[PDB]
C-alpha cells in the first residue's frame, strides 16, 4: 500500500486557491481522510469519509472523488493555513500515510550573496581542515553549489542545510561545509565556490589561495 | 469530561537494548475504543505502527516492526504498553499515539474510513553509542572574501557535541539583528556541529569587538570567543 | 449477538432501512431493542427504543417526527426507517438487549444493556 | 472526590467486608453448642426455640427504624455504637446464673437490635463510595461473606468448645474482634453524605399486584425452611448417630458443607436462568418452581437415610442445600421487572418484613413445641428423643411445595402485570 501526492511542494499567496491531490494504488476508491501538521506540532484530523468535515473546523475547506483519485480543496488561502498535509487510507488490514505537501508564501525572486571562509588556524591546530560557503537571503529555495579544488569537482565530502521561510522577508539562507584532512589540504593551493541559482545570470565563483593575506 | 492523552517513557537507548513506553488517557470509557501508535523520523514523514482493540484480542503490527514489537493494555488501569526490542539505528523518531473506533477492520470499506481523532502530545526516544562530549568553538574571521555591499559576514562554529540542543548569543543578547543559525546536522561519527553567522557594517569593526556565547547545559560548559578581523 | 444490515452512502433528502437479526433459534422475546448512534467526535447516544409486549416507542428529541422503529416477533428481527437525513446524520449506528422498561429519559443510558451489535456505517453526502 | 478515595475506598471496602464476617459469626454460635446450652440449663425442646426466634423478631421490628435514622445523622458514629453494642453484650451474656434462662433470652434480644442497625446502614455507605460500573462488584464481594460466615460460626463454635473444656468460651472469642473492627471503621471510612409524603398510595397499589403476591409468599416458604432446618439440624444428627450407637465433628462438617453450597447453588441458578431467557419470556418463575420441586425431594431423603447410614444423610444434605439455595439472586429481577422505577423503595422494604413474619420469626419456636407435644404422649429414652425430632421436622417439604405451587402461580401472571406496568410508565411521563 503507497499513495503519492502532487506536488511534493507549493507556494500560494492569501486569497488564492489550492488544491492536493492523492492518488491510491488499490481498491478502497472513497475512503481517504486528510490532516494537517504545523512544525513541531502534533497532526490534526479535518475531513474524514472524503467528503465530511470534523467538528469545529472551518467550513473554507472540502473534499471531493474524482475516478480513483483525492483531492482537497481551500477557497481562501488565509495566513493560518501554511502547513503540511497528509493522506491516510486503511485498505488492508495496515494503515498507510502519504508523504506530505507543504504550502509556503509566495513572494518575488532575489539573488544570494556569496561568501567563502579559509579555515582557522585553530581548526588547523587539531588536523582537520573545514571551508564553509554562505548563501545570504534568496529566494527561491533551490538552488546549487559545485565545490572546486584546485579547479577539480569534488563528491561525497559535503554536507547543508537550509534555514525555515524568514519571517519578515520570507527568504532563506544556505551553509555548506567542505571537509579535507590537515594533509590534503596542505597538498593544494586553490579553492573555490560556485552557486547555481534562477536570479543569476552566470554562475558566481569566489576562490581563495592557501597561505596568502 | 475532555479527552486527553499522555505519553512518557522515552529517553537514550544503547544499539540492541529494549525500552518501554505508555500512553495513560482518562476522560472517556476506555472499553469502546482503540490506541494507535505513530512515529516521524527527524526530517521525515509519519509512519505507523501498530494497534490495540480494548479487549486485547484485536492486534496487528506493520511489516517494519513484526517479531520485534509487542503490544498489550491494561484495562482496569486506561494505559497500553509498547515493549519495544533489538533497536536499531532506524528507530530514532517521536512517538505518537492516538484513539481509534474499536472495529475498524469490519466496517472500514468503500465509503467510510473512520478517522483518527485526538491525538496525544509526542515523547522522543533516541539510540546512539557516542557519548557525552563538551562543544569546541571555531570562529570565522570577518574579511574583504564575506565583506560586500558595505557590511561583512562573521560567525562562530559548534563543533563536536552531543546530545543537542546548543543555545547561541551574540554579546550577551545586545546583538540580535541578522543574525541567522542553522540546524544541526549528525556527523558520520554520531557528533553534532552547527554554524550560527551575522552581518555587521564594515565601518563597524574598527571600534566594536564581537563575542559569541555558548551554552550547553548537558556538559556544562560555557566559551566566551571574540571575533577578530 | 445481533447481525445488523442495510447502511450506506446518501444524498441529502434521501431516505434508508436497517435492520438487526438475532442468529441461530434466539428468540429475543424477554428484551431486545433500542438503536443508537455514535459520531467520530461525540460520545454514544441513544436513537430510538420499543415495548416487548404493547408496541410503545420512543424516540430521541432531536429526530422525532423522523425515524420509525418496528418489531417483528415471527422473524426475530426488529427494523428502522430513517427518513428525510440530513448531513449530521453521520455516524454508526448500533442494536442493542437490556431490560429496563420503555420510558422517556431512558435512552441515554447505555451501561446496562446486556447484549451489543458491531454496527453499520451510514454516510450521508453533500 | 477521588483524592481521598484512593486510599479511603479500599480501605473501607475492606474493613467493611471483614464486619460482614464477623456481624454472620455471632448468629451460629448458639447452634453450635445447642446442646450443651441445654444440658447445663435443664430446658427441654419448646424453651431451647426461644433463642433464635427471639433474635428474629428483635431484627424485624428494629430493621426499618435504623434504615431511617441512617439519612439523618452521622452513620459512623452509628455502625460503631451497634458494633460494641452487639459486642459488648455477647461477652457479657455468658456469666449467667444456672438460674436466670430469661436473661439469656434478653441477651440475643439486645444482640439482634444491634446486628440489625449494622446490616441495614453499611450497604449504603458501600454504595455511595463507588459509581455506576464498579458499585455491583464491591457490593457482590461484600454479599459474598454469609455462606462464610455462616460456616464459621459452627466451625469456631465446636472448636474453641472441644479445645477449652468448657462450652461458656465458645461465646468469649469474637467481642474481641469486634472492639478491634469497631475501632478500625472510626479511622479508616471517610465521612459519606446524607441522603406530605404519602406511602399508602404505594401499598393500594401493590396489594392489587398478583405476580409480587405470589413472589412474596414463595419468599415467606423459603425462610421457614431455611431457618427451621438451619437451627435443627445439628442436634438431630447428633441424636441419630447416638441411637446407632456410632458415636463434636458433626457441626464441623455441617458447616464445612455449607460454605461451598451456599456459592454453588447461587452459580448453578445464574447459569440456568440466563440459559432460559431466550428461549421464554417466563423464564424465572419456572426455574424458581423447578428448583423448589427439585430440592424437596432430596430434603425428604435425609430422614429415610439417616435411620442407617450417615453418609447418605450428607449427601442429601449437599444437594439440598445447592438446589434450594438456587433462587436468591433471583426474586429481585422478579421484582423489578414488574414493579415502576418509583414504587420500587417501597416493594422492598414492605417485602422483607413479611418474609420475617410468616417465615423464621416463629418457626423454630414451632417446631420445638410439635416435638415436646409429640414427645410427651410416649415413654422417654434416647430412641424416641431421636424419632420424635424426625418426625417433627417433616413439616419443612410441604412447606417447600407449597412455595413452588406459589412459583407455578407467580409465572401465570407475569406477562400480564409486565404490560401492566409498562403502561403505567408510560403514563406518568
Ligand atoms: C437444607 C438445610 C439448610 C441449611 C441452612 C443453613 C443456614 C443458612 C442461612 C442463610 C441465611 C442468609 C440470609 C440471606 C440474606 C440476609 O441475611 C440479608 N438479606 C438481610 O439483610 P436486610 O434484609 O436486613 O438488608
Amino acid at each position: 500500500i503507497q499513495m503519492t501526492q502532487s506536488p511534493s511542494s507549493l507556494s500560494a499567496s492569501v486569497g488564492d486557491r489550492v488544491t492536493i491531490t492523492c492518488r491510491a494504488s488499490q481498491s478502497v476508491s472513497s475512503a481517504v481522510a486528510w490532516y494537517q501538521q504545523k512544525p513541531g506540532k502534533a497532526p490534526k484530523l479535518l475531513i474524514y469519509s472524503a467528503s465530511s468535515l470534523y467538528s469545529g473546523v472551518p467550513s473554507r475547506f472540502s473534499g471531493s472523488r474524482s475516478g480513483t483519485d483525492f483531492t482537497l480543496t481551500i477557497s481562501s488561502l488565509q495566513p493560518e493555513d501554511f502547513a503540511t498535509y497528509y493522506c491516510q487510507q486503511s485498505s488492508s488490514s495496515l494503515i498507510t500515510f502519504g508523504q506530505g505537501t507543504k504550502v509556503e508564501i509566495k513572494r518575488t525572486v532575489a539573488a544570494p550573496s556569496v561568501f567563502i571562509f579559509p579555515p582557522s588556524d585553530s581548526q588547523l591546530k587539531s588536523g582537520t581542515a573545514s571551508v564553509v560557503c554562505l548563501l545570504n537571503n534568496f529566494y527561491p529555495r533551490e538552488a546549487k553549489v559545485q565545490w572546486k579544488v584546485d579547479n577539480a569537482l569534488q563528491s561525497g565530502n559535503s554536507q547543508e542545510s537550509v534555514t525555515e521561510q524568514d519571517s519578515k522577508d520570507s527568504t532563506y539562507s544556505l551553509s555548506s561545509t567542505l571537509t579535507l584532512s590537515k594533509a590534503d589540504y596542505e597538498k593544494h593551493k586553490v579553492y573555490a565556490c560556485e552557486v547555481t541559482h534562477q536570479g543569476l545570470s552566470s554562475p558566481v565563483t569566489k576562490s581563495f589561495n592557501r597561505g596568502e593575506c | 469530561s475532555e479527552v486527553q492523552l499522555v505519553e512518557s517513557g522515552g529517553g537514550l537507548v544503547q544499539p540492541g537494548g529494549s525500552l518501554r513506553l505508555s500512553c495513560a488517557a482518562s476522560g472517556f470509557n476506555f472499553s469502546y475504543y482503540s490506541i494507535h501508535w505513530v512515529r516521524q523520523a527527524p526530517g521525515k514523514g509519519l509512519e505507523w505502527v501498530a494497534y490495540i482493540s480494548s479487549s486485547s484480542s484485536y492486534t496487528s503490527y506493520a511489516d517494519s516492526v513484526k517479531g520485534r514489537f509487542t503490544i498489550s493494555a491494561d484495562t482496569s488501569k486506561n494505559t497500553a504498553y509498547l515493549q519495544m526490542n533489538s533497536l536499531r539505528a532506524e528507530d530514532t523518531a517521536v512517538y505518537y499515539c492516538a484513539r481509534g473506533y474499536q472495529y475498524w477492520q469490519y466496517h472500514a470499506s468503500w465509503y467510510w474510513n473512520g478517522g483518527l481523532d485526538y491525538w496525544g502530545q509526542g515523547t522522543l526516544v533516541t539510540v546512539s553509542s557516542a557519548s557525552t562530549k563538551g562543544p569546541s568553538v571555531f570562529p570565522l574571521a570577518p574579511s574583504s572574501k564575506s565583506t560586500s555591499g558595505g557590511t561583512a559576514a562573521l560567525g562562530c562554529l559548534v563543533k563536536d557535541y552531543f546530545p543537542e540542543p546548543v543555545t547561541v548569543s551574540w554579546n550577551s543578547g545586545a546583538l540580535t539583528s541578522g543574525v541567522h543559525t542553522f540546524p544541526a546536522v549528525l556527523q558520520s561519527s554520531g557528533l553534532y556541529s552547527l554554524s550560527s553567522v551575522v552581518t555587521v557594517p564594515s565601518s563597524s569593526l574598527g571600534t566594536q569587538t564581537y563575542i559569541c556565547n555558548v551554552n550547553h547545559k548537558p556538559s556544562n560548559t560555557k566559551v566566551d570567543k571574540k571575533v577578530e578581523p | 449477538q445481533l447481525v445488523e444490515s442495510g447502511g450506506g452512502l446518501v444524498q441529502p433528502g434521501g431516505s434508508l432501512r436497517l435492520s438487526c437479526a438475532a442468529p441461530g433459534s434466539r428468540r429475543f422475546d424477554y428484551y431486545t431493542l433500542g438503536w443508537f448512534r455514535q459520531a467520530p467526535g461525540k460520545e454514544r447516544e441513544g436513537v430510538s427504543c420499543i415495548s416487548t409486549v404493547g408496541g410503545i416507542t420512543n424516540y430521541a428529541d432531536s429526530v422525532k417526527g423522523r425515524f420509525i422503529i418496528s418489531r417483528d416477533n415471527a422473524k426475530s428481527t426488529v427494523y428502522l426507517q430513517m427518513n428525510s437525513l440530513e448531513p449530521e446524520d453521520t455516524a454508526v449506528y448500533y442494536c442493542a438487549a437490556g431490560r429496563e422498561m420503555c420510558a422517556p429519559m431512558m435512552l441515554g443510558d447505555y451501561y446496562d444493556m446486556d447484549y451489543w451489535g458491531k454496527g453499520t456505517p451510514v454516510t450521508v453526502s453533500s | 472526590k477521588p483524592a481521598s478515595l484512593g486510599r479511603g475506598r479500599g480501605a473501607a471496602a475492606a474493613i467493611l467486608s471483614l464486619g460482614n464476617v464477623l456481624n454472620y459469626l455471632d448468629r451460629y454460635t448458639v447452634a453450635g453448642v445447642l446442646l450443651d446450652i441445654q444440658q447445663h440449663f435443664g430446658v427441654k425442646d419448646r424453651g431451647a426455640g426461644l433463642l433464635q426466634s427471639v433474635f428474629i423478631c428483635s431484627f424485624m421490628v428494629a430493621a426499618p427504624i435504623f434504615g431511617y435514622l441512617g439519612d439523618r445523622f452521622n452513620r459512623k458514629v452509628i455502625l460503631s455504637c451497634g458494633i460494641f453494642f452487639w459486642s459488648a453484650v455477647t461477652f457479657s451474656s455468658s456469666f449467667i446464673p444456672q438460674q436466670y434462662f430469661w436473661l439469656l433470652v434478653l441477651s440475643r434480644g439486645l444482640v439482634g437490635i444491634g446486628e440489625a442497625s449494622y446490616s441495614t446502614i453499611a450497604p449504603t455507605i458501600i454504595g455511595d463510595l463507588f459509581t455506576k460500573n464498579t458499585r455491583t462488584l464491591m457490593l457482590s464481594v461484600f454479599y459474598f461473606a454469609i455462606p462464610l460466615g455462616s460456616g464459621l460460626g459452627y466451625i469456631t463454635g465446636s472448636s474453641v468448645k472441644q479445645a477449652a473444656g468448657d462450652w461458656h468460651w465458645a461465646l468469649r472469642v469474637s467481642p474481641v474482634l469486634g472492639m478491634i473492627t469497631g475501632t478500625l471503621i472510626l479511622i479508616l471510612v471517610p465521612a459519606t453524605k446524607r441522603g406530605r409524603t404519602s406511602w399508602l398510595r404505594d401499598m393500594k397499589a401493590l396489594i392489587r399486584n398478583r405476580s409480587y403476591v405470589f413472589s412474596s409468599l414463595a419468599t415467606s416458604a423459603v425462610s421457614f425452611a431455611t431457618g427451621a432446618l438451619g437451627m435443627w439440624i445439628p442436634l438431630y444428627l447428633h441424636r441419630a448417630q447416638v441411637v446407632q450407637k456410632t458415636a463434636a465433628k458433626d457441626s464441623l462438617i455441617f458447616g464445612a458443607i455449607t460454605c461451598f453450597t451456599g456459592f454453588l447453588g447461587v452459580v448453578t441458578g445464574a447459569g440456568a436462568t440466563r440459559w432460559c431467557r431466550l428461549k421464554t419470556q417466563r423464564a424465572d418463575p419456572l426455574v424458581c418452581a423447578v428448583g423448589m420441586l427439585g430440592s424437596a425431594i432430596f430434603i425428604c431423603l435425609i430422614f429415610v437415610a439417616a435411620k442407617s447410614s450417615i453418609v447418605g444423610a450428607y449427601i442429601c444434605i449437599f444437594v439440598g442445600e445447592t438446589l434450594l439455595f438456587s433462587n436468591w439472586a433471583i426474586t429481585a429481577d422478579i421484582l423489578m421487572y414488574v414493579v415502576i422505577p418509583t414504587r420500587r423503595a417501597t416493594a422492598v422494604a414492605l417485602q422483607s418484613f413479611t418474609s420475617h413474619l410468616l417465615g423464621d420469626a416463629g418457626s423454630p419456636y414451632l417446631i420445638g413445641f410439635i416435638s415436646d407435644l409429640i414427645r410427651q404422649s410416649t415413654k422417654d429414652s434416647p430412641l424416641w428423643e431421636f424419632l420424635s425430632l424426625g418426625y417433627a421436622l417433616m413439616l419443612c417439604p410441604f412447606v417447600v411445595v407449597l412455595g413452588g405451587m406459589f412459583f407455578l402461580a407467580t409465572a401465570l401472571f407475569f406477562v400480564s402485570d409486565r404490560a401492566r406496568a409498562e403502561q403505567q410508565v408510560n403514563q406518568l411521563a
